[PDB]
């Protein structure tokens, strides 16, 4: 059976947010033990609510298990800027287990901040391989979603580009690097290329000319 | 409680074995959960062992791929997986269980299989150069291009440059991994003042400073 979350929510400090648990069969009951695991920065991940509401030793009065219609849910009462993460359910299944796709939780804790762009043509060094990347850094930027769209000569490409996940700065806005590989000869039959990075609606691009 | 070794190289075909040491409570009184992490597939179960008794029950895409044991005397788990392909280079968490609750978790042990050798950087500086924009401060960078295994260490003039530094994630082309750092300075002090990007690759001893020069 596969097991259904929301992909994203946003809320902001001292507010109720609620996520909820399909399990596509549905009829979630306490036969299923519905479990609530926090996902944050480097990996780390806090078992928060097991037992379908049973709080895990430690965790915040906060953060409460239920059912709600024929799903399982996770409240949190008077979000924190810290409860910013990813949030994955768990249900079992006698004999097994199985995890959600999780849900990305935004915490508004500081004011939205549009991406710095910065577009780096390829080394002169670099060329001297037949090979041409372009960089495209992204800072500061919160919330921590972005998409980037490529530009060459003005029309989107979309082959040989690498966009990191974005990573989360020490001041707490977001950060990602989009790569654009060429050959040296690729890199001379065009002149124009731009990184083109959307957010919250709003387009900023970078552009330089060969 | 949980204690995992961060991360494992594994050659392709090879098996891994990796531990989970306990700690703060009774290794004999809760289950111990294994669980694996991927992008394009989230958590996955495999299974799960119950130190006290022994039993043991597995996922159906991992029984006949992973093995899992428990040491009651060294309160110490473990979980051995086999033939490894490169779709099992994943984050894999053991997790302690409890009247249904996965409580605890280790910090995850990064497995990555794959056949490259040890492989140092190309480093190249990035300056603005090709339509830019010219304004009030200056960002500048360096691509650490193409080493194998990871990491590597950015600094700028040996330190100097602390103030709007940005190390990005790596990212892999191919089996290689590339990841650019950079640093953001008043306009005057560039390039009037010397910036420089120093890079060390201390699995192949490779160090390489590279100044940023007006393209
Ligand atoms: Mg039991």
């Amino acid at each position: 059976a596969v097991v259904t979350q929301e992909s994203a929510l946003t809320t902001s400090p001292g507010e109720t947010v609620t996520l909820t648990c399909r399990s596509s069969t549905g009829a979630v009951t306490t036969s299923n033990y519905a479990n609530w695991v926090q996902e944050k920065p480097d990996h780390l991940f806090t078992g928060l609510i097991g037992g379908t509401n049973n709080r895990a030793p430690g965790v915040p009065a906060r953060f409460s298990g239920s059912l709600i219609g024929d799903k399982a849910a996770l409240t949190i009462t008077g979000a924190q800027t810290e409860d910013e993460a990813i949030y994955f359910c768990a249900l079992w299944y006698s004999n097994h287990l199985v995890f959600g796709g999780g849900t990305k939780l935004t915490v508004l804790g500081q004011p939205k901040s549009s991406p710095s762009v910065t577009l780096f043509p390829p080394s002169s060094e670099e060329l001297e391989t037949n090979k041409a990347t372009l960089v495209c850094t992204i800072t500061d930027f919160y919330p921590g979603v972005v998409t980037v769209d490529w530009k060459v000569d003005g029309t989107p490409v979309t082959q040989g580009m690498e966009t990191t996940q974005p990573s989360k700065q020490s001041n707490n806005k977001y950060m990602a690097s989009s790569y654009l590989t060429l050959t040296a000869r690729a890199w001379e039959r065009h002149s124009s290329y731009s990184c083109q990075v959307t957010h919250e609606g709003h387009t900023v691009e970078k552009s330089l000319s060969r | 409680q949980l204690q995992q070794p961060g991360a494992e190289l594994v050659k392709p075909g090879a098996s891994v074995k990796m531990s989970c040491k306990a700690s703060g409570y009774t290794f004999t009184s809760y289950n111990m959960h294994w669980v694996k992490q991927t992008p394009g597939q989230g958590l996955e179960w495999i299974g799960v062992i119950y130190p006290g008794n022994g039993d043991t029950s597995y996922s159906q895409k991992f029984k006949g791929k992973a093995t899992l044991t428990a040491d009651k005397s060294s309160s110490t788990a473990y979980m051995q997986l086999s033939s490894l392909t490169s779709e099992d280079s994943a984050v894999y968490y053991c997790s302690r269980g409890g009247a249904g609750i996965m409580a605890y978790w280790g910090q995850g042990t990064s497995v990555t299989v794959s056949s490259a050798k040890t492989t140092p950087p190309s480093v190249y500086p990035l300056a603005p150069g090709s339509a830019a924009q010219t304004n009030s401060m200056v960002t500048l960078g360096c691509l650490v291009k193409g080493y194998f295994p990871e990491p590597v260490t950015v600094t700028w003039n040996s330190g100097s440059l602390s103030s709007g530094v940005h190390t990005f994630p790596a990212v892999l082309q191919s089996d290689l991994y590339t990841l650019s750092s950079s640093v953001t300075v008043p306009s005057s002090t560039w390039p009037s003042e010397t910036v420089t990007c120093n890079v060390a690759h201390p699995a192949s001893s490779t160090k390489v400073d590279k100044k940023i020069v007006p393209r």
